RNA sequence: GUAAGAAGCCCGGCUCGCUGGCGUGGAGCCGGGGUGGAAUGCGAGUGCCUAGUGGGCCACUUUUGGUAAGCAGAACUGGC
RNA sequence: UAUAGGGGCGAAAGACUAAUCGAACCAUCUAGUAGCUGGUUCCCUCCGAAGUUUCCCUCAGGAUAGCUGGCGCUCUCGCCC
RNA sequence: CGGCUACCCACCCGACCCGUCUUGAAACACGGACCAAGGAGUCUAACACGUGCGCGAGUCGGGGGCUCGCACGAAAGCCGCCGUGGCGCAAUGAAGGUGAAGGCCGGCGCGCUCGCCGGCCGAGGUGGGAUCCCGAGGCCUCUCCAGUCCGCCGAGGGGCACCACCGGCCCGUCUCGCCCGCCGCGCCGGGGAGGUGGAGCACGAGCGCACGUGUUAGGACCCGAAAGAUGGUGAACUAUG
RNA sequence: AGGCUAAAUACCGGCACGAGACCGAUAGUCAACAAGUACCGUAAGGGAAAGUUGAAAAGAACUUUGAAGAGAGAGUUCAA
């Protein structure tokens, strides 16, 4: 919308929003990244800290695609299966368990939070961490490696 | 032709000390024997050698 | 002149609703008229929270929304949000509590409605409470926005905890000098 | 082409018109920067006053309130 | 040339970008022409179905992908060869064949 | 093709109605109310100008 | 520069792996009791984004170099 | 008729090479770049400066701090303290 | 008769010709003879912040597919076993990798700067903190009695958001000591107490669209060079055979 | 270290075709018109300006001044 645009508004005023005295003509600094250890320091540094320089190893032909393990909590743990089923399966029928398979939900490793509650599960999985073991080993479930 | 198979296996009680045996060191414990398989079979080699 | 002080003409306010939501002009009306004809600080300030913003009104969340009632001396008190209430993905009980709040989601209207609950909206609850008597009156995680969190007084000069920007979190992303000891500097 | 070299003056009614600061409100100090030995004595304090104060100062707290 | 506090930006644009600029103005004519392609090849070619030959169940290779499952490109020569018949009379029958897929 | 707030849409796949923001929204009855008319200070209409 | 109070005083008790003749010292924690604590004026605190500026000059006074300058260079305040 | 551009030709002045020669002309790259001149288009209202710190092959420039504006938020007086 | 006014004239006072560079312009600083038309902060991508809307631990079809051949239809509508995918819900490490819940009660091993068994609570505490709750008390024309009535409050309590501090948890390193298990007892894994580094956790607030400002790269507010490269045209002037 | 092969893909040249939140004769292609035309340079090459009477010429018969250019009358037209 220019007729919402400032420049609209500021005709009339000679030096348009850039003074009579600093005069931006094309380029007073620089072009994009222009000296970023001569001149310009104080704003590379003090606003960008690390930016220069190497810092590892380097893993040449490196996927994004060896690494995948989407990671699921111990509160998202129960909701990738209905809650129906939680509660019609551990309705004080017997000592039975629902399994909750995390990796038809998408989730590979089983990491560790708080709420757990008392009805027992077994979880299906290709990696877990041992907080989320023994938080399962506490409300009494079991612990599978499928792959 | 996709065919999401949908193998349930629901209704399971838990069993006996598999439960207290899965525990999170099989993991850890298989990811050491992994990396120091053929160093172990090396020191073998020399224990057979150096008589 | 006259005045030797400096002129801070307008103080800081916002008074009419920048939002051309025709239902929050008339909410602001009812609750204006309300701020002014009953004496009420709870309408005061349910007034200022219908004039105040999209982002400085943050979701509520269904857990917190539980445990700020879940206090001692909140029985049968409402919980009444300037904002919207959401879903909880973590929580499994819910309780009898009353809502009176904008915009719930559908699936904590869902859950809400089946632990036996109440929602209300301001209309109702200005017909049940015009002084705002038995109201809870919350407010949300404003400081939790991710924008937030790149604010300081520096990203990183007394290490400042303040995170700066950068393209993709991890390796070779600024990391070399002045974030080790071993390059340079260390902040 | 010889220009001013250096000045303050027109600096402290740049700086008073902003009314220079005090920081004005630390309750309750900022404990980094103290003696470590000193840290781990009031941190083992600390916890220990977590784990067994209860009887002693429920059991006073009746005598006062009793007595009182 | 730079600023306060903003992400430090490199874009790709010191090439000469302006002469190769293919804006998709053509998008919904695309889309009536491979329209009319697949109706015009449904209705001269054969009552033949639309995509027609069949198309093998498939896992995708990764650590990533390969719980899931994929309609492949042919039926894997040992394959078509159990089911027992020839590899241009499957062909034309309607089978789809890959030589290069093993078992 | 849209439902109602009691069903989803049947033809469409994840559509609700919106929720209303308010429930019963005449303004002149709820300001004409005896609830509201309950809990008023009292109109006070007087102008106190300006004494020369 | 600092202080002119309720974030302050006073009392009673627990903890300590600090310290150590000593229930000695020192910090932390808990509970209780009393706000009328210099003058005048003022409603305050805080978060984000950003333009312009980055060539100055003059005056009372204190001053450096120069014989002196409508010369060059500093300090407080005011002005252009 | 022959020598055609960083080439020709010069009894040598760097002279001549189509009114242009210490590097011809025409077109393209090319709207080359410029911290450097000039200019920058309607009204009203409100607030309203700086020529200073530090750094840079920095001294006609820029970055940073300062000065400034805009957007709000948290509270408080409004009924012997 | 009245009449301000883009008509003219006179009179009193004030009044140097505009634009910019500049500390300073009416300047013996520069541009402007006059007039009409054209003429300078745009557009794309990316980012940040604020605002507005929809959905909200999710969000988005921008990529395709489906509708009968319709001017507007190059629109719009739908996909859901089209969510592949982007962003967010998890960070820390160079990496192998690891990866955020603790507290209380009772019994026991020497409650021993120490581990086990059963039950319970559950995102910890302190000081501030809008709002909210209980309520002493007194208040309505002449006698006790009452219910809403006119009508506030001393004092106390739970404490939103957010601020300060303490404590706890995760990851990489540092120091000190002891224990546990074996798809097989080893230069095997895991654990503990303190001190640090992190852009973390400590009930999540993001996604998409639009608008405003600012920055960057693209011709980038308009106009401006001495220069360099590529390919061709000239000895009809002149220089020389 | 020998070879063929349609599809989806690209198209600011060309042949016809349709549409436009675009410009409206100093704008839009250089060119709405006898435009790569007039014209310039030896040549490579450079390169314009220039639309509108009226509905229909019904474009003003005839008289008169002047040698004519040009007028004065008259006439056509809703209007010279
Ligand atoms: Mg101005
Ligand atoms: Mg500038
Ligand atoms: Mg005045
Ligand atoms: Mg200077
Ligand atoms: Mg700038
Ligand atoms: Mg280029
Ligand atoms: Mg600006
Ligand atoms: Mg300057
Ligand atoms: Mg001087
Ligand atoms: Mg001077
Ligand atoms: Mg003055
Ligand atoms: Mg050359
Ligand atoms: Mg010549
Ligand atoms: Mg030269
Ligand atoms: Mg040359
Ligand atoms: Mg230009
Ligand atoms: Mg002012
Ligand atoms: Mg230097
Ligand atoms: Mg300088
Ligand atoms: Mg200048
Ligand atoms: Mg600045
Ligand atoms: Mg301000
Ligand atoms: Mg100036
Ligand atoms: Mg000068
Ligand atoms: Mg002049
Ligand atoms: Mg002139
Ligand atoms: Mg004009
Ligand atoms: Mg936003
Ligand atoms: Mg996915
Ligand atoms: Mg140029
Ligand atoms: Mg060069
Ligand atoms: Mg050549
Ligand atoms: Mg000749
Ligand atoms: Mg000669
Ligand atoms: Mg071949
Ligand atoms: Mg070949
Ligand atoms: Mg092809
Ligand atoms: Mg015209
Ligand atoms: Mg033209
Ligand atoms: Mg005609
Ligand atoms: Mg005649
Ligand atoms: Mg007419």
């Amino acid at each position: 919308p220019s007729r919402l645009r400032k420049t609209r508004k500021l005709r009339g005023h000679v030096s348009h929003g850039h003074g009579r005295i600093g005069k931006h003509r094309k380029h007073p600094g620089g072009r994009g990244n222009a000296g970023g250890l001569h001149h310009h320091r104080i704003n590379f540094d003090k606003y960008h800290p690390g930016y220069f320089g190497k810092v590892g190893m380097k893993h040449y032909h490196l996927k994004r695609n060896q690494s995948f393990c989407p990671t699921v909590n111990l509160d998202k743990l129960w909701t990738l299966v209905s809650e129906q089923t939680r509660v019609n399966a551990a309705k004080n029928k017997t000592g039975a368990a629902p399994i909750i398979d995390v990796v038809r939900s998408g989730y590979y490793k089983v990491l560790g939070k708080g709420k757990l509650p008392k009805q027992p599960v077994i979880v299906k999985a290709k990696f877990f961490s041992r907080r989320a073991e023994e938080k399962i080993k506490s409300v009494g479930g079991a612990c599978v490696l499928v792959a | 032709p996709v065919r999401n198979v949908y193998k349930k296996e629901k209704a399971r009680v838990i069993t006996e000390e598999e439960k207290n045996f899965k525990a999170f060191a099989s993991l850890r414990m298989a990811r050491a024997n992994a990396r120091l398989f053929g160093i172990r079979a090396k020191r073998a080699k020399e224990a057979a050698e150096q008589d | 002149g006259v005045d030797i002080r400096h002129n801070k003409d307008r103080k800081v306010r916002r008074k009419e609703p920048k939002s051309q939501d025709i239902y929050l002009r008339l909410l602001v009306k009812l609750y204006r008229f309300l701020a002014r004809r009953t004496n009420s600080t709870f309408n005061q300030v349910v007034l200022k929270r219908l004039f105040m913003s999209r982002t400085n009104r943050p979701p509520l969340s269904l857990s917190r929304m539980i445990r700020k009632m879940k206090l001692p001396g909140r029985e049968n008190k409402t919980a009444v949000v300037v904002g919207t209430i959401t879903d909880d993905v973590r929580v499994q009980e819910v309780p009898k509590l009353k809502v009176c709040a904008l915009r719930v989601t559908s699936r904590a209207r869902s859950r809400i409605l089946r632990a036996g609950g109440k929602i209300l909206t301001f209309d109702q609850l200005a017909l049940d409470s015009p002084k705002g008597c038995g109201t809870v009156l919350l407010s949300g995680p404003r400081k939790g926005r991710e924008v937030y969190r790149h604010f300081g007084k520096a990203p990183g000069t007394p290490h400042s905890h303040t995170k700066p920007y950068v393209r993709s979190k991890g390796r070779k992303f600024e990391r070399a000098r002045g974030r080790r000891a071993s390059r340079g500097y260390k902040n | 082409a010889k220009s001013k070299n250096h000045t303050t003056h027109n600096q402290s009614r740049k700086w008073h018109r902003n009314g220079i600061k005090k920081p004005r409100s630390q309750r309750y100090e900022s404990l980094k920067g103290v003696d470590p030995k000193f840290l781990r004595n009031m941190r083992f304090a600390k916890k220990h006053n977590k784990k067994g104060l209860k009887k002693m100062q429920a059991n006073n707290a009746k005598a006062m309130s009793a007595r009182a | 040339a730079p600023s306060r506090n903003g992400m430090v930006l490199k874009p790709h644009f010191h090439k000469d970008w302006q002469r190769r600029v293919a804006t998709w103005f053509n998008q919904p004519a695309r889309k009536i022409r491979r329209r009319k392609a697949r109706q015009a090849k449904a209705r001269r070619i054969a009552p033949r179905p639309a995509s027609g030959p069949i198309r093998p169940i498939v896992r995708c290779p990764t650590v990533r992908y390969h719980t899931k499952v994929r309609a492949g490109r042919g039926f894997s020569l040992e394959e078509l060869r159990v089911a027992g018949i020839h590899k241009k009379v499957a062909r034309t029958i309607g089978i789809s064949v890959d030589p290069r897929r093993r078992n | 093709l849209y439902g109602t707030w009691r069903k989803a849409a049947s033809l469409k796949s994840n559509y609700n109605l919106p929720m209303h923001k308010m429930i019963n929204t005449d303004l002149s009855r709820i300001l004409k109310s005896p609830e509201i008319q309950r809990a008023l200070r009292a109109p006070r209409k007087k102008i106190h100008r300006r004494v020369l």
